RNA sequence: GAAAGAUGGUGAACUAUGCCUGAGCGGGGCGAAGCCAGAGGCUCUGGUGGAGGCUCGAAGCGAUACUGACGUGCAAAU
RNA sequence: CAAAUAUUCAAAUGAGAACUUUGAAGGCCGAAGAGGAGAAAGGUUCCAUGUGAACGGCACUUGCACAUGGGUAAGCCGAUCCUAAGGGACGGGGUAACCCCGGCAGAUAGCGCACGCGCCCCGAAAGGGAAUCGGGUUAAGAUUUCCCGAGCCGGGAUGUGGCGGUUGACGGCGACGUUAGGAAGUCCGGAGACGCCGGCGGGGGCCUCGGGAAGAGUUAUCUUUUCUGCUUAACGGCCUGCCAACCCUGGAAACGGUUCAGCCGGAGGUAGGGUCCAGUGGCCGGAAGAGCACCGGGUGUCCGGUGCGCCCCCGGCGGCCCAUGAAAAUCCGGAGGACCGCCGUUCACGCCCGGUCGUACUCAUAACCGCAUCAGGUCUCCAAGGUGAACAGCCUCUGGCCAAUGGAACAAUGUAGGCAAGGGAAGUCGGCAAAACGGAUCCGUAACUUCGGGAAAAGGAUUGGCUCUGAGGACCGACUCAGAACUGGUACGGACAAGGGGAAUCCGACUGUUUAAUUAAAACAAAGCAUUGCGAUGGUCCUCGCGGAUGCUGACGCA
């Protein structure tokens, strides 16, 4: 599992082919995402509750997307 | 202090005689003793094994006596090969 | 692999993996595991063990 | 135990050495008088030459605790 | 106080063998097995350690296992030789040739 | 042991389905004097010297 | 009776050498074109121990003379080598303890180690820890030379032969009591296995000529012929006189 | 109905010894060299240090005495 | 039918219960276990259901018996690969043949890119070694094989992006750093890779003290109390950076630095500033969604302290040797630069694949051997609280057990274990057996001596509880050691544990060894002393023969 930092870098690993899910989890201090690719699983945490939505309303149509 | 004459082989108690401690007294201390390294001129040089003499600062491995570093013997044979040499020319 | 190919040409099902072992009477046992869109009792209605 | 009790001649089975060795206290010694010479080169209490001189003397068993060591260390010091 | 066992079929105490303690999120207590120390890089004209190269089991250096800054030295004999090594051999090697030419001179 | 090989467990396999009593319809046969397996083992007897 | 002991080593079984731990054959490089007409510098390695041997080995580095190789050498140290130090072997090495020569350019009264006695022996006389031999003479016409071996003996050998100047390294080892049964026993466990003795007195008549008896003692000369059978032939072999002188 | 003799074979899973590669052996007592300081002029005093086929002893290994028990034994040696 | 402390009550089931099952009670093993798991060996003994007889030396409803079925899943655990001591073996040699010989060298049977080079196999489930973790799941498996999730290794194809062309990258004085960043034959180094003993330091786990919250126990009295739990894997990123090692500046006597001990410095110390190294260290991701504990979906999963503590691992010193304590596979690095340009790329991400055999269970007072369900024998890992010097003995927690035919009664004689007035070896071949001594602290200790010992010589005194007092530290704490008062039927190492001492003679120096199953010794060995042979075309010895051991040896050696 690796970590990622800033959101862009979230958005085009999103977007990448062999991304299958995306996973949020909803933590008492911030708001983790996890996109399983085929090696690893990237997770990013966001603890602004907007930027959150704004990253939920703005992944790719073309992705699932799961509630933890 | 300690001791009066054992000095060294008073690890060995009362045993083997009082004639062979004596004997070994000496080369139980010359082959643990320190030996001045002509090469780096400190006295770091230290048994390695019987025959084997290193410096512990330099790092130089000398192959000398089995109990002291430099018999009699290997004084006179230089002495004998050098005068050899030197009347050869 | 014979075994996964033996499925494939009797029952045209796809194994996702196989583990064999040798029983204590002296044969062979092999726990096929078929591929997700593949129902294995669907294929054991088909061969008649159920 | 604390406080003392059950702790006279007729509780101890060990040696004085079985129960605390002297390797132990004069480990202890070592560190907490070398650390205390070294507090006071620093802080420039005493200087170098002071230092090196109880360092042997401490070494040599001169002075059994601090109390001991900074009272030499005040009367040499008084010398002018 | 929970007591251990092994976890394969190994039964001694050897040093291919040896175990550390682990607590798991289960709880309890496993064993797990560690790898033995190893000697990294060693100089042959000093003895002394090569820098900047961790010490790790020789199949652990293997390229598609490790980095390539980690396996090597910036420098002529980079994870052979030391720096000391190094400076003496070129000093050697110079100062050896420039008498070479004084004999041929003289 | 745990630890076998396939030779040792192939003739342990064949031993273990030969002690089993003799089928009952056997004794009804025509001209039949067989009465029981008269080679039946028990592992904490008569051990089978591998 | 039964076979002695004396026999039995010569099965090898229990009494083969213990080597395990060994270094290598002790001896000089191959003699070749540039040793037989010039010199060849080496520079000397390690200065090791050998188990079961007394004396400190060198392990010397050659460039090999005709092949992009490196040459590793490993024989008896002379008393005074060193790490570090260039060595030269040949018909026009220096005179320096530590070099190999030819017995030819020995002068008379030179002291030397590890001596040839067929030209490319590579060294079968005095190599035990503190020993040498003595070069005693020289004749042109034979092209011989006469060395005074460790024994006393002399001996003859070609001038061509070749000895390392000076004497073995480690002597003086036999001068330190022992003092203990398990320093002997640590001596000769990289040895071989012989140490603990049992006196031929001490055994049976059917293990031993000298046993038996309701007294320990030999009851006959233990001095015995040259030519006995083996299982006869213990004690003092074709001894010309006994006692102490 | 011998005690034997001979020919040809099988065993070092017990035990004997050599070799290779592994594993193991609390806590105490005595206190050798080396080293520090003090006093004297190398000696004395106090420390430090931790040697030895040293010692009391746990595990292990062994087996002295009761000539104990048993002696158709738990056991052809417990 | 008597070793290994031990059973009792109620109920159930059943034709039948001292022996089966459940509950309660009383006890034992006491963590170098009667606990939890393995290697050999066994081979189905493992689990379920059922029960004619036999068997389980009494009994059984019951089973390690019997009958019928079920059960062992791997790219990552092993074997497999490598070599060790060693074994086999082509040619050749010997031999009537079976067969016995491997260094005796025989065109060595092939390897890279025509050209170039050229010094067999077997043998370790404890040696070396590609790669896995946590949680869940069965009647029986998985102490890493199945499920969930998360990784890794090896191999093979192939892109997309990046990177380099001063053809083969930058930065740093430097130690060295950065995910990339040419290259053939040839050559060089390292890792693998190593003994024993003694301190000291560090990390992990455990033990231990406190606070908080959750639940439980006690509660006539007391007890802010007693007990339980309060967790965080491989793998990836960032930080940290021990003890050593290294770098730059500078230039030291009035020498300094420094360890428990050492030791270090003009061959450059102290000091100042840095590089690297390892971690079973910290934070984040994994990951709270899991697990656990509570309350009926919900709550919580937190904060500190301490250490000559115990186990494992690591680091770094010291000591010891007439002892110097494997090899190979495998992997990494380097020297050189022939050759080459739209071609190079050890980078990231992406795609595919991963064979065979073992895997249940016991591992022992019943699964192995001893003719047996035999008080014997049989290699390992883990290992808590108290007392105490302590893995001693004794008691306790976890876990496991009350299986050793049962009942009645206390004769002789036994066996095992005790006490005994007065005497104290008068007993007996003989103090055999038993008793006495015993821990710790203080005092004190002879002859003799190889000066090391003898020595714990001998001989005396003390020891409980309670209430205090003093000393010894770090940046608030832990044990130790001294002193005092009081006090008890003079008792106090209160059980346990734990030398009897002295004066001499003989033998053997000592430590070691030995007649498995009647002799442990004065016997054997031993260091020391002495003698003999031998310079390799040799001595000693083996072999039918060929050949071989000493010998990887050379007189400070071999015999
Ligand atoms: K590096
Ligand atoms: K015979
Ligand atoms: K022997
Ligand atoms: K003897
Ligand atoms: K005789
Ligand atoms: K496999
Ligand atoms: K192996
Ligand atoms: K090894
Ligand atoms: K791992
Ligand atoms: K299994
Ligand atoms: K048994
Ligand atoms: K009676
Ligand atoms: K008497
Ligand atoms: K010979
Ligand atoms: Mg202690
Ligand atoms: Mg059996
Ligand atoms: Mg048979
Ligand atoms: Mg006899
Ligand atoms: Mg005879
Ligand atoms: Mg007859
Ligand atoms: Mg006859
Ligand atoms: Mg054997
Ligand atoms: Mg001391
Ligand atoms: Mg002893
Ligand atoms: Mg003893
Ligand atoms: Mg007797
Ligand atoms: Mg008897
Ligand atoms: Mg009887
Ligand atoms: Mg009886
Ligand atoms: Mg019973
Ligand atoms: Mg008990
Ligand atoms: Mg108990
Ligand atoms: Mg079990
Ligand atoms: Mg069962
Ligand atoms: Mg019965
Ligand atoms: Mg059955
Ligand atoms: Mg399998
Ligand atoms: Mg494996
Ligand atoms: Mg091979
Ligand atoms: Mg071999
Ligand atoms: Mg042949
Ligand atoms: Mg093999
Ligand atoms: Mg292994
Ligand atoms: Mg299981
Ligand atoms: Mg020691
Ligand atoms: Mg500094
Ligand atoms: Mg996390
Ligand atoms: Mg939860
Ligand atoms: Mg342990
Ligand atoms: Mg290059
Ligand atoms: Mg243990
Ligand atoms: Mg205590
Ligand atoms: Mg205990
Ligand atoms: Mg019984
Ligand atoms: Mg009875
Ligand atoms: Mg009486
Ligand atoms: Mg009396
Ligand atoms: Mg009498
Ligand atoms: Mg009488
Ligand atoms: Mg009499
Ligand atoms: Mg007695
Ligand atoms: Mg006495
Ligand atoms: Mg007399
Ligand atoms: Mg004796
Ligand atoms: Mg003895
Ligand atoms: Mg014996
Ligand atoms: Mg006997
Ligand atoms: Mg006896
Ligand atoms: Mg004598």
């Amino acid at each position: 599992p690796k970590q990622i930092h800033e959101i862009k870098d979230f958005l085009l690993t999103a977007r990448r082919k062999d991304a299958r899910s995306v996973r949020i989890k909803r933590t008492k201090d911030a708001v983790k995402f996890k996109v399983r690719c085929s090696r690893y699983l990237y997770t990013l945490c966001v603890h602004d509750t907007d930027k959150a939505n704004k990253l939920k309303q703005s992944l790719p149509p073309g992705l699932n997307v799961q509630e933890v | 202090k300690r001791t009066k004459k054992a000095g060294i082989v008073g690890k060995y108690g009362t045993r083997y005689g009082a004639s062979l401690r004596k004997q070994i007294k000496k080369m139980e201390v010359s082959q643990h003793s320190k030996y001045f390294c002509e090469f780096c001129g400190k006295f770091a040089v230290k048994r390695k094994a019987v025959g084997i003499w290193g410096c512990k600062d330099c790092g130089k491995v000398k192959a000398g006596g089995a109990y002291t570093m430099n018999t009699a013997s290997a004084v006179t044979v230089r002495s004998t090969i050098r005068r050899l040499r030197e009347q050869t020319e | 692999k014979k075994i996964k190919a033996a499925v494939k040409k009797m029952y045209d099902i796809q194994a996702k993996k196989v583990n064999t072992l040798i029983r204590p009477d002296g044969k062979k046992k092999a726990y096929v595991k078929l591929t997700p869109d593949y129902d294995a009792l669907d294929v054991a209605n088909k061969i008649g063990i159920i | 135990k604390q406080k003392g009790r059950h702790s006279g001649y007729g509780k101890r089975r060990g040696t004085r050495e079985a129960r605390l060795p002297t390797k132990i206290l004069w480990m202890r010694r070592m560190r907490v008088l070398r650390r205390l010479l070294r507090k006071y080169r620093e802080a420039k209490k005493i200087d170098k030459h002071m230092y090196h001189d109880m360092y042997l003397k401490v070494k040599g068993n001169m002075f059994k605790n601090k109390r001991v060591l900074m009272e030499s260390i005040h009367k040499s010091k008084a010398e002018k | 106080v929970q007591r251990l066992t092994y976890r394969k079929r190994h039964s001694y105490a050897t040093k291919s063998n040896q175990t550390r303690v682990v607590k798991t999120p289960g709880g309890k207590l496993v064993y797990q097995y560690t790898k033995k120390r190893a000697s990294g890089p060693k100089c042959p004209v000093t003895g002394k350690k090569i820098q900047g190269i961790p010490h790790l089991r020789p199949t652990e250096y293997k390229r598609s296992r490790l980095s390539r800054n980690r396996r090597t030295v910036n420098r002529p004999y980079g994870g052979v030789l030391s720096g000391p090594a190094v400076r003496e051999r070129i000093i050697r090697a110079f100062l050896v040739e420039e008498q070479k030419i004084v004999k041929k001179v003289l | 042991p745990s630890h076998k090989t396939f030779r040792i467990k192939q003739k342990l396999a064949k031993k273990q389905r030969q002690n089993r009593p003799i089928p009952y319809w056997i004794r009804m046969r025509t001209d039949n004097t067989i009465r029981y397996n008269a080679k039946r083992r028990h592992w904490r007897r008569t051990k089978l010297g591998f | 009776g039964r076979v002695i002991r004396a026999q039995r080593k010569g099965a090898g079984s229990v009494f083969k050498s213990h080597t395990h731990h060994r270094k290598g054959p002790a001896r000089f490089r191959s003699l070749d074109f540039g040793e037989r007409n010039g010199y060849l510098k080496g520079v000397v390695t390690d200065v090791i121990h050998d188990p079961g041997r007394g004396a400190p080995l060198a392990k010397v580095t050659f460039r090999h003379p005709f092949r992009y190789k490196h040459q590793k050498e490993l024989f008896v140290a002379a008393e005074g080598m060193y790490t570090g130090q260039f060595v030269y072997c040949g018909r026009r090495a220096t005179l320096s303890v530590g070099n190999v020569l030819p017995l030819r350019s020995v002068p008379e009264g030179g002291v030397i180690c590890n001596v040839e006695h067929h030209v490319g022996d590579r060294g079968v006389f005095a190599r035990a820890s503190g020993d040498y031999a003595i070069v005693i003479s020289h004749n042109p016409d034979n092209g011989t030379s006469r060395i005074k071996l460790p024994s006393g003996a002399k001996k003859i050998v070609p001038s061509s032969c070749r000895a390392m100047i000076g004497q073995v390294a480690g002597g003086g080892r036999t001068e330190k009591p022992m003092l203990k049964a398990g320093n002997a026993y640590h001596k000769y466990r990289v040895k071989r296995n012989s140490w603990p003795k049992v006196r031929g007195v001490a055994m049976n008549p059917v293990e031993h000529p000298h046993g038996g008896g309701n007294h320990q003692h030999i009851g006959h000369a233990s001095t015995v012929r040259r030519d006995a059978p083996p299982g006869q032939k213990v004690g003092l072999i074709a001894a010309r006189r006994t006692g102490r002188l």
